[PDB]
């Protein structure tokens, strides 16, 4: 997973993005239900 | 069933990437689809 948005991130800028300092972003969806998530995320697993 | 290898690497040649409708890349190249293909082999090695 950290490769692939690492790619999708290397045109983005400013900084260009290398495995190499880059680290896990973490967030808890506090759903009140898992069958709301429809579509997978953007840059997420 | 046990998973056969030559099938196997033409179902993964067939997968998608991440963000899959602009992406518009296959197979083994994905960082995933390589490591979805090891975890495969790896679970057909447990099964038998």
């Amino acid at each position: 997973m950290k490769q692939e948005v690492t790619r999708n991130h290397k045109k983005k800028d400013g900084e260009a993005w290398s495995l190499d300092d880059v680290v896990y972003s973490t967030t808890v969806k506090e759903r009140e239900k898992e069958k709301d998530i429809e579509q997978p995320p953007a840059e997420g697993v | 069933p046990d998973y056969n290898d030559v099938e196997v690497r033409e179902l993964v040649s067939k997968l998608g990437g991440p963000n899959p409708k602009t992406s518009t890349e296959r197979g083994m190249t994905v960082p995933l689809n390589i490591f979805l293909y090891q975890e495969v082999t790896r679970m057909q090695r447990v099964i038998g």
